[PDB]
RNA sequence: UUAAUUGGAUUCAACGCCGGGAACCUCACCGGGGGCGACGGCAGGAUGAAGGCCAGGCUGAAGGUCUUGCCGGACGCGCCGAG
């Protein structure tokens, strides 16, 4: 079925399409840098590498060491 | 050709006596009377907090309305219809007459 | 190297109807339009008719964060208010589908300075 | 017209579209069947609306 | 100041430049754009020659 | 109108009538001044009263009642001074043409001036 | 850190507490735009005060202001008290 693909409607072809390791990795990576083309949000949290789902920061997600006073 | 009568009180004391007087009437009249069947109270209970700020620690008020209530059968008779009819109840207290 | 969105150029994508585009969009903005454009909008897509057709060459500015960028808009700078200025939005043809609100971000990237006092538990 | 720049609109839901009806509080409105009373204001006049505290 | 003119009057004579709105009856005034009669209250798009 | 318009004389009875028969039916009656009002008043007919006094240059808005008079009824007298005229019917200001329609116990002395003026010139 | 990241509470007896699960409202913060002075009296005002508009500019959008010219008839923030 249709619905069970893992890229239906294709932004590209338009087609219902279902890819496997190479090209499924370039198939993200091209999603993720035509976000950054344009500017739009999500591409700047992808390339500053801040959760892009919409997620609170100041408690969780802290990887790095502690800061002096 | 029975009326069916409803009951309904904060106070347990005036909704006996409002019972008792209708069961009296039909007493005094060839009429059978099925008796003042008690149905499930009504409870009203709403929680708060106490305190007007919020500092301290938290305690809580469990406020209660309730809210008694019967049901009686009688044989809509019009010699026994017009005893019950000119019956005052007190303020408190629901009456509600309905043929059947 | 051209530009295609489903399988469609960009100038088959002007000649078609508002109700046909719907079904090439994503979910949310297929219900967005079905449900109709708010009178705001309406006055900024007027505007945008009017600049297309040739008149109106003036800046168009806009507090409108949640318009939907439509195929007719590509080739126009709009400016849309993120607060407190109006920043300047290019529409290029990769943008049909997207608020206008994803181009202006309302917040400044953080630099991070000293922690103060108070900061950790032996500091307080 | 000018006095159209005073009013409000008219919502019907939102924190905005209840307020307390003793004191004009928005915000914690006890709706329990459909009473509009502020926690504060409920506390005080409970005993004159018949309720009690029995446990 | 006042507004009160253009309206063609001779020695007896009374005659109006400026008709009247039909939704109303005579005596209100519209004004002169050439264009259209604006009317003032209601409006109409029926290019005055 | 005006002074400088000479219609006929000042008879005393014109504005015996035309002055102290206002003030006893203010009090019971309806008053529109202003000759931009009037000129509608007089137009459509709903003033009953058309008191023109003369103050007003040049004959700019005052030529619009005179040739307007041959076209109703309009029975009009003329008010020689203008302070008093608003104490007589109105506020403390100089009035120019205060129109009563349908005033209370006013009329037998109203309809002996209209006559009068009707049969003295028109 | 920021234009602002509104404010209270810091041992037990502050920190899923302020019934505080804020998209608008809530809201107190920030950027911008409009509106409001019963009552006493001053300039004023029917030769019409204050107030209200079809159209098109300015504008995020607005008879808010403006332009184009229509409206209505009695109070009067351009001023001092006062609320
Ligand atoms: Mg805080
Ligand atoms: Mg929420
Ligand atoms: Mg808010
Ligand atoms: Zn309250």
């Amino acid at each position: 079925p249709r619905w069970a693909v893992n890229r239906p409607k294709d932004y590209e072809t338009g087609r219902d399409l279902h890819l496997i390791t190479a090209k499924l990795d370039m198939a993200i990576r091209e999603d993720i840098m035509r976000l950054r083309r344009i500017r739009a949000y999500r591409g700047i949290r992808h390339e500053l590498g801040l959760p892009v789902r919409g997620q609170r920061t100041r408690s969780n997600f802290r990887r790095g060491q502690t800061v002096g006073v | 050709q029975k009326a069916r009568i409803k009951l309904a009180s904060t106070n347990v004391r005036s909704l006996e006596e409002v019972a008792n007087q209708i069961k009296q009437i039909a007493e005094r009249t060839g009429v059978r009377m099925s008796g003042p069947i008690p149905l499930p109270t009504k409870r009203i209970r709403i929680v708060t907090r106490k305190s007007p700020d919020g500092e301290g620690s938290a305690t809580f008020d469990r406020w209660e309305l309730r809210i008694h209530k019967r049901l009686i059968d009688i044989e809509a008779d019009e010699r026994a219809m017009r005893q019950i009819m000119r019956i005052r109840v007190p303020e408190d207290v629901t009456i509600e007459i309905e043929l059947i | 190297k051209e530009f295609r969105y489903r399988g469609y150029t960009l100038e088959q994508l002007m000649n078609m109807s508002l109700e046909e585009l719907a079904k090439l969009l994503p979910a949310r903005q297929r219900r967005s339009l079905k449900r109709g454009l708010t009178p705001e909008q309406k006055k900024l897509l007027r505007k945008i008719r009017l600049a297309k057709k040739g008149k109106y060459n003036k800046p168009i500015r806009t507090h409108c964060r949640d318009m939907i960028v439509l195929p007719e808009m590509v080739g126009l700078t709009i400016y849309v208010h993120n607060g407190k200025e109006f920043v300047p939005v290019e529409i290029k043809p990769e943008m049909i589908g997207h608020y206008l609100g994803e181009f202006a971000p309302t917040r400044k990237r953080v630099q991070h300075g000293a922690p103060g006092i108070g900061a950790t538990r032996s500091s307080m | 017209a000018k006095a159209d720049y005073n009013k409000r609109k008219p919502r019907k839901f939102g924190k905005g579209a209840r307020r307390c009806i003793r004191c004009g509080q928005y915000g914690p409105i006890i709706r329990i069947h459909g009473l509009m009373l502020c926690r504060h204001c409920f506390r005080e006049v409970a005993p004159k609306l018949g309720f009690r505290k029995y446990e | 100041g006042q507004k009160w003119k253009l309206y063609i009057v001779k020695d007896g004579k009374v005659i109006r430049k400026n008709k009247f709105c039909p939704r109303c009856g005579p005596g209100v005034f519209m004004a002169d754009h050439g264009d259209r009669w604006a009317c003032g209250r209601c409006g109409y798009t029926e290019w005055k020659k | 109108a005006k002074p400088s318009y000479v219609k006929f004389e000042v008879p005393k009875e014109l504005a015996e009538k035309a002055l102290q028969a206002v003030e006893i039916a203010r009090d019971t009656g309806k008053i529109r001044k202003g000759t931009n009002e009037t000129t509608k008043a007089v137009e459509r007919g709903q003033a009953k009263l058309v008191i023109i006094a003369e103050d007003v240059d040049p004959e700019e808005i005052v030529a619009h009642l005179p040739p307007l008079c041959e076209e109703k009824e309009i029975p009009y007298i003329y008010v020689p001074s203008k302070k008093e005229l608003g104490a007589a019917a109105g506020i403390e200001v100089a009035a120019a043409s205060v129109a009563i329609i349908e005033p209370g116990k006013a009329r037998d002395l109203v309809e002996e001036i209209a006559m009068k003026v009707r049969e003295l010139m028109k």
